[PDB]
């Protein structure tokens, strides 16, 4: 009687959101068909699958999942696949026109008519659930696809429901590495929209996955399906202490309840390790001692963050695999005495450790070599002023001439929201900084 | 390394002072003939050609590692009949001494001792008593299972159809020993600590 | 041992050849309107039913 | 002894080689298979498609053209896409707009006029033989598909 | 799903057609006779863009084909490929406008458009969700430069939102194939600047300029210049009818190429294209297509993209690649000639992939961006009208339809508006 | 979720095997096992270096087949 | 990584280059076609050196062979060998340089170096880290030394870091190869001071001397004479291509040879050569190779070196050899010849060793040192152009073309200046 349901918009999120089922889907025993295999006859155990599965009353079982977008190309891509018989084949909601990065389009004129259906979609599966934990959504803010329609789904979640928590996976323009041309200008109004919505956010910016894959996985030519693999893993462990024992165990409540030190501040940056290739892998001891101190590296900050221009709030990590209690007491209290890592004034203990028992598991013709110890860890550092800063000025320059302007008050939306929309980015600022300042 | 000239004899020829250099280190179980021996579980079809990655590994189980030009420079001169494969009978032919007289005399006469009766061919059994009585003093000259317990002395080496020992293995079989030892006295030596019979 | 059935290449050992019965050469390189045009020869099949 | 050659290994150029031949596609054998899924199960090109569910949108072949009679979106996609047609070359003209000089291009619904009647009979596009009533498809008690059979 | 409509006018109208059906027919395995030949699945996925249905299991290209002078359109029912088209649809007059724009444009032309844009009419309705028209057309014929623009008007204003797209063909300075050219083709743009959403000039000297420089051909001829248009053309929309990593609509590259209202007009470029003597000494890699894809000498265009700075650009790239190597070249490609991309709009290249390749070959890029060195082109058409206007050479032609001089003035003051304006960001500085 | 497993290794006991336990002198931590288990996983870590590798190697030729049937 | 490209210029610039590119195809056992037939790794693991990539893993020279006439560029391609370079690669006029500097620098040169600019540029920006650029051309030549000139200039102010080397010949009198070679000459040094990074001379009447000395051969061709040097270049750049006991790039040689920027000309030599005749029972050791290599008229430079003293050297070995017999011997010949060595640079030669021999051989070295010897180059170079300028006699030619009358008078100085700021040194005590 705990289950949390994913909610997809966006193309970003599609893709994303069509590798993170995989990684589910082979981890509780289930086929592609949706039933589990023949070969094992023993009747019927576990019931872990109930966390991210309902009960269809015969056989197979039906993925707790909705996806929405406006342009059915990739849409098109999932029901014609393999994975046809799996997904609920109405609740894939499918559009007739695309936003074309209009962040206008999709939240003032066509998203209208397609707001209705999500809606009524999602509040049936609410009353199939009985202990419903939380939300999650996954998106990208460089197409306004993903941003029109996700800010407006955001706006309603929190209003007809209450008190139930939601998580935000989005996902922002890499510093210097950008697809499009005109993600400055939807990226900041979206960030008002997750500002005072979403309880929890998490930056997973995209240059990073690069940085990471060239340096350790020992790949020169790696492709958007690899990129892919690495985030479906970190939804793996955040919600691995849901559906498996634990001596110490952490709902998906206990992480907006001790990583969010105000209710402004509600950014935390993540990070994963280890990952290291097969080639050499398990070329290297893989003991508990070295797999936590990676987690702090400043390279493997999954977000281009830098995060020692800025103190640390308050880390809660997740540990899966095969730690004894004295090994997580003993490597964690050498960071703390760490001088180039340093934690705010006011903040003594700010760790929270989680223990899970689940292996990781690989996927078939994968890149992360299957180990025996890995941590997880959901940080909020001072230093995500950079990015944010550096999203501020791009946008100071084009406006200055009123580049681009036209489209946005064209489509509907008018040209007054920008003058709002900048100063709480500015606002935002001032407090992010105001907090880091010793009493 | 630029074997265009007698570049082919300069590799080979260094390449082989490493190899029998490092047995002679070993001296020890560590037999040339082992490595004889051990390609035919490689070969598949007893043609004697085995692919790259076969040839390495196996020499890799012996303990002998070598650069990564080399390797190709032992597949260039042994690549005979053009190929792509080394043939290591040619390989197992190198690497084998063909012995000093000083040796074959003490092999010669030795053997001459054993095959009292000039026959030629040497029963399992004799050797094995001999190299036995060497080691215990009190072993009792009755036993129960004297045949099967002390022919496991024996058999490393390989008798012929009529089942007696050849002339010409028996010998075959103390030079093979002969890579590991460098020591002319030494590999002496052996014979009559092992065979208590000395004369020279 | 392995001797090479050739001499190889050196400051002298080439010092053929200079004597030849007849030195004639093709233009390969011709300059027309601004842009540069060669010859067509050794990409030359000739002929099939295909 | 001997001058100084320069081809070494005797490799005779590709001009004097045999000839051009039929292995042109031996790269587009997997060309056409899309990578945004696949590399995720398979390796090879999507295999045909066989079944649809409600909102797969582009253009399943059969459904526009020749009004269908109602049915479930499911039944009546497939009779169209498990048939013949849609496929095999009736007049083996290339794709590539080569074969056209082999064709002609006629059509057998001709005969004359003038002096009387030029209206002509209509192309092969008309059905007869089939002419039977509604009631007759739609009603029979068992000799049908058996709508649950499924063999395990 | 989101297909588009094609209409094309005028001879050198035609004739683009007349390839452009042939290869993008090829593409799907639409066999001349009409029946289905693909291989794989895709043939048959999304081929709604450009195709419509009907019985008998043969295909109907819907193309609108006009011509004010039935020679043309009577050619193309000749050649490969010429019976897919609508006999039914053809709309032809019986005079002829003699290369003369208001003969095809105010009284004969427009007396034909009561039928033309009926049928029009029918073929817009009958799709489910259109996505646009896509018009080309030659501005140095009077009828096509006419009748194309004349219809350009009507359509637009009937279909306020939906995307409009123009191929234009400006006659180049020192190749020059009509003694008028100067007049029609300053006096049409501006009917073209207007009301046409998008533009992609294509200056016949570059085709030349290519043809002896890249492909090495002995012999071109107008068949073949057709075709590098014909395969770059699919390169705007190849994307939007297959599926792939990041589908880019002719909606998203007109979201992310114009900057304001009035500079709607793009130069593009094909490649690779590799003659015939040396396709075995290059290599085949990402970085290989990119230099060749923004240098000079490739583009469409005759004006020099070097001679100004660029504004913003985006390139689709076509095959099956991964993008890592791919932002790496782009950002590599941007940020090592600071002097030629303004410095006021950072992260100035756009980005699409998509999976199929053409038949053939794996990797290939189509190229579309308003570039600032585009003036040389309005400026050199602008002076060479300055030339004949002083001295009222060849007015009375057109001063005999209704026109008169005082539109001369009118169009001439806006093109040199359109001229300046677009000059005066080149010099902006923040 | 729940708490079965005291430690990833050893399960709780059957009722038979704790005799004494009343007072505090047999307590199971001292593992007893600790050299065996690492010996015994030393081996195991070694398959899956060479599954993965061997299968990796094998995607690779695939992969020049690709492009060299391209050549 | 770390590559080089290969560009030169002039009939001299190609045979020179010609020969050049056989024989290092031959040391990596290079087949004619392009495919690859080598034996060892050593040959390939750094192949990447001075060779692109392409499909059907055949290999490119990255060549860029330029010159005013095609007479020059006909002939070498026709040969074995010529069919590495790819035909885009060359570039070309229709004109020619008629031995004349003004007709290389000014007029005709101007209007074609802007292809090969591009052409060049194309294959430092391919190449992951260029390592610098090497320099064929004769400064006897009117485009040789004139139009090869003008792209030192231009690259240069390309790229302030890159290292750039030259192969010079320079035209010594005794062999009168144009009379109008005095002007040209004396010119061209002026460029090439202020440029190039490393400058390497060779005496056309030292490699005849060569020929008919130490070879004692009966009758050389300028494909033999073409040999000698093609080896010479391969010593130099030879460290960075195979493995070794002691690394030697190209930086390195010039770090510790050019002991003021304005003394930046070396004099090279090749050794052994032994006659038929001669290598009977000549002995194998390195004692044989240090003595040919500080001989006297072995040099490759008409100026015979002893008249001066060495400021600095540097030794190239290659092969297997003892490191301690090459030690000894550079330590015997610092005392043994006090007085040929300056006095405030203690201990300046540098040896290098390398673990691969050139096929057929033992050892063999590559020597490079900047004498003071180099001033009679100049000094009879500068006398011979001062006498035929006071009657300005053959002035008309170069004042054809733009150049202005102060232009020789300023060139006269900076090599007059040059000449008189060598020799200071020499006499210079500590
Ligand atoms: N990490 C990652 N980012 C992606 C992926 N797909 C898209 N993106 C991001 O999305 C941005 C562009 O918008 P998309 O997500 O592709 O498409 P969209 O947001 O739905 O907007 P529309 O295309 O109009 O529907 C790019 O800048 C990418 O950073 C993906 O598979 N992985
Ligand atoms: N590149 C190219 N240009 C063409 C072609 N056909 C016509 N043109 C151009 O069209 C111009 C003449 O067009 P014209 O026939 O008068 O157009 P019309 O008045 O509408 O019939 C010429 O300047 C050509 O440059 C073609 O097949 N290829
Ligand atoms: N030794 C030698 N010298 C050459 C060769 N080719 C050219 N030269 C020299 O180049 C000079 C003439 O070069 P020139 O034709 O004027 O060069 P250009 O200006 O590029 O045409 C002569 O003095 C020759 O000594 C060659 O193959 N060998
Ligand atoms: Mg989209």
């Amino acid at each position: 009687m705990r289950e949390v349901i994913s909610i997809h918009v966006g193309q970003g999120g599609i893709q994303v959101g069509n590798a993170c089922w995989e990684l589910f889907c082979l981890e509780h025993g289930i086929q592609p068909d949706g039933q589990m295999p023949s070969d094992k006859t023993i009747g019927g155990g576990d019931d872990a699958f109930n966390t991210f599965f309902s009960e269809t009353g015969a056989g197979k079982h039906v993925p707790r999942a909705v996806f929405l977008d406006l342009e059915p190309t990739v849409i098109d891509e999932v029901r014609t696949g393999t994975y046809r018989q799996l997904f609920h084949p109405e609740q894939l909601i499918s559009g007739k026109e695309d936003a074309a990065n209009n962040f206008a389009r999709g939240h003032y004129t066509i998203g209208k008519e397609i707001v209705d259906l999500c809606l009524d979609r999602i509040r049936k599966l609410a009353d199939n659930c009985t202990g419903l934990q939380g939300f999650l959504v996954f998106n990208s803010v460089g197409g306004g696809t993903g941003s029109g329609l996700g800010s407006l789904l955001l706006e309603r979640l929190s209003v007809d429901y209450g008190k139930k928590s939601k998580l935000g996976f989005t996902i922002y323009p890499s510093p210097q590495v950008s697809t499009a041309v005109v993600e400055p200008y939807n990226s900041i109004l979206s960030t008002h929209s997750l500002l005072e919505h979403t309880d929890v956010a998490v930056m997973l910016d995209n240059e990073a996955i690069y940085d990471i894959c060239r340096r350790n996985l020992d790949i020169e030519r790696p492709t958007y399906t690899n990129l892919n693999r690495l985030i479906a893993q970190v939804i793996s462990s955040l919600t691995a202490s849901l559906r498996f024992d634990g001596a110490l165990n952490v709902d998906i409540t206990e992480f907006q309840t001790n990583l969010v030190p105000y209710p402004r501040i509600h950014f935390m940056l993540s990070s994963y390790a280890p990952i290291i290739s097969a080639e050499k892998a398990y070329h290297e001891q893989l003991s508990v001692a070295e797999i936590t101190n990676s987690a702090f590296e400043p390279a493997n900050m999954m977000a281009k963050c830098d995060p020692r221009h800025g103190k640390y709030m308050a880390c809660s990590m997740m540990y899966r695999g095969d730690v004894v209690p004295k090994d997580v007491n003993a490597s964690i209290a050498t960071i703390k005495t760490k001088r180039t890592i340093q934690f705010v004034d006011w903040c003594p203990t700010g760790f929270k450790v989680g223990i899970n028992y689940q292996p990781p598991t690989v996927v078939p013709g994968g890149d992360l070599a299957k180990v025996m110890r890995a941590v997880c860890m959901i940080s909020n550092s001072t230093a995500i002023a950079e990015v944010f800063s550096r999203l501020d000025h791009k946008f100071d320059l084009m406006y200055a001439k009123r580049a681009f302007v036209h489209w946005y008050v064209g489509e509907g939306m008018e040209e007054g929201e920008f003058s709002e929309a900048r100063e709480d980015l500015a606002a935002l600022e001032k407090d992010y900084e105001e907090v880091g300042i010793e009493t | 390394m630029s074997l265009y000239g007698v570049g082919l004899n300069v590799q080979v020829d260094r390449i082989k002072t490493e190899f029998r250099l490092y047995v002679s280190k070993q001296k020890g179980g560590l037999n040339v003939r082992n490595l004889r021996r051990i390609f035919e579980q490689l070969d598949y079809q007893q043609n004697g050609q085995l692919n790259l990655d076969d040839f390495k590994a196996g020499l890799n189980k012996f303990g002998f590692f070598l650069k990564n030009v080399d390797y190709q420079c032992l597949l260039k001169y042994f690549d005979v009949e053009q190929n792509g494969n080394v043939n290591y009978l040619a390989f197992l032919s190198c690497i084998s001494q063909t012995l000093n007289q000083r040796r074959a005399n003490f092999v010669l006469k030795v053997f001459d001792s054993i095959d009292s009766e000039q026959k030629g061919a040497v029963h399992p059994f004799s050797l094995a008593e001999r190299l036995e009585v060497v080691k215990n003093k009190d072993y009792q000259i009755g036993s129960k299972t004297r045949e099967q317990l002390v022919g496991e002395y024996v058999a490393q080496f390989h008798k012929n159809q009529d089942g007696l020992i050849t002339r010409d293995e028996f010998v075959s079989y103390y030079e093979d020993l002969g890579l590991g030892i460098s020591s002319d006295q030494h590999f002496i030596e052996i014979l009559q600590t092992q065979w208590g019979i000395k004369e020279d | 041992y392995n001797l090479p059935k050739t001499v190889p290449l050196l400051p002298g050992h080439c010092f053929p050849d200079h004597l030849k019965e007849s030195h004639h050469k093709t233009q390969q390189f011709t300059l027309v309107n601004n842009v540069h045009c060669e010859k067509t020869n050794y990409i030359e099949e000739k002929n099939d039913p295909y | 002894q001997y001058a100084y050659d320069f081809n070494p290994a005797k490799t005779q150029s590709l001009q004097s080689r045999p000839i051009e031949h039929n292995k042109f596609s031996a790269w587009t054998g997997d060309q056409l298979y899309r990578t945004s899924y696949g590399t995720h199960w398979t390796s090879k090109p999507q295999e045909p498609k066989t079944h649809v569910p409600p909102g797969y949108a582009g253009y399943i072949p059969g459904l526009k053209p020749n009004n269908h009679y109602g049915a479930s979106y499911g039944e009546i996609a497939k009779n169209c896409l498990s048939n013949p047609k849609v496929a095999q070359n009736p007049f083996k003209l290339a794709s590539t707009g080569f074969n056209y000089q082999r064709h002609d291009f006629r059509d057998p619904s001709l005969t004359a006029t003038t002096h009387k009647f030029g209206a002509q009979t209509l192309l092969k596009n008309h059905p007869s033989i089939d002419q039977k009533s509604n009631q007759w498809q739609s009603q029979t008690h068992d000799s049908f598909r058996n709508p649950l059979h499924k063999p395990n | 799903m989101r297909e588009i409509v094609h209409i094309q006018g005028g001879q050198c109208g035609n004739q683009i057609g007349a390839k452009f059906w042939e290869v993008i027919s090829d593409e799907h395995g639409i066999d001349p006779t009409g029946t289905y030949h693909g291989d794989s699945d895709l043939q048959l996925e999304r081929i709604n863009v450009y195709y419509n249905e009907a019985t008998g299991g043969r295909y109907v290209p819907r193309a609108i084909l006009m011509d004010l002078e039935p020679g043309t359109m009577d050619s193309v029912r000749a050649g490969p490929f010429g019976q897919l088209f609508r006999p039914d649809n053809f709309v032809f007059g019986q005079t002829g406008a003699g290369n003369n724009w208001a003969k095809g444009h105010y009284t004969e032309g427009a007396e034909l458009i009561d039928s033309v844009l009926d049928v029009v009419r029918k073929e817009a309705e009958g799709c489910d969700c259109l996505q646009g028209f896509q018009i080309t057309h030659s501005l140095g014929g009077g009828t096509g430069s006419g009748m194309g623009t004349l219809l350009i008007s009507k359509v637009r204003e009937e279909y306020p939102d939906r995307i409009m797209e123009t191929f234009s063909v400006v006659p180049s300075p020192k190749v020059s194939d009509t003694v008028v050219e100067p007049y029609n083709a300053t006096l049409s743009v501006h009917q073209l600047v207007e009301n046409a959403d998008e533009c992609m000039v294509i200056d016949n000297e570059a085709l030349y300029d290519i043809c002896f420089r890249t492909l090495k051909l002995t012999t071109p001829t107008y068949g073949d210049l057709n075709h590098l248009v014909s395969a770059a053309m699919s390169g705007v929309t190849c994307c939007l009818r297959f599926p792939g990593q990041l589908n880019s609509d002719l909606r998203k590259l007109a979201v992310n190429l114009i900057p304001f209202p009035r500079l709607h007009f793009f130069m593009i470029g094909f490649a690779p294209l590799t003659s015939r003597g040396s396709q075995q000494y290059r290599a085949l890699t990402v970085p290989e297509l990119t230099q060749q894809m923004f240098d000079a000498k490739n583009m469409m265009c005759a004006a020099d993209p070097r001679h100004g700075r660029y504004l913003t650009a985006s390139a689709l790239f076509r095959g099956r690649m991964s993008t890592k190597e791919v932002d790496e070249q782009m950002l590599n490609v941007q940020n090592k000639n600071s002097s030629y991309f303004v410095e006021w709009i950072p992260n100035n290249i756009k980005s699409s992939i998509c999976d199929i390749p053409p038949k053939g070959l794996k990797m290939a890029v189509t190229f579309v961006g308003n570039s600032t060195a585009i003036q040389e082109m309005f400026k050199r058409v602008a002076e060479q009208f300055t030339a004949m206007f002083r001295r009222k050479a060849f007015l009375h032609w057109y001063t005999g339809e209704g026109m008169d001089e005082m539109e001369f003035t009118e169009a001439e003051s806006n093109m040199n508006d359109l001229v300046s304006e677009y000059q005066q960001y080149q010099d902006a500085t923040a | 979720m729940k708490r079965v497993k005291e430690s990833y290794f050893r399960e709780h006991p059957h009722w038979s095997d704790i005799n004494g336990c009343s007072g505090a002198k047999e307590f199971e931590g001292e593992d007893l096992a600790y050299d065996a288990r690492i010996k015994y996983q030393k081996e195991t870590q070694k398959q899956w270096i060479e599954q993965q590798i061997r299968e990796k190697k094998m995607r690779e030729e695939a992969e020049r087949n690709e492009e060299r049937a391209y050549a």
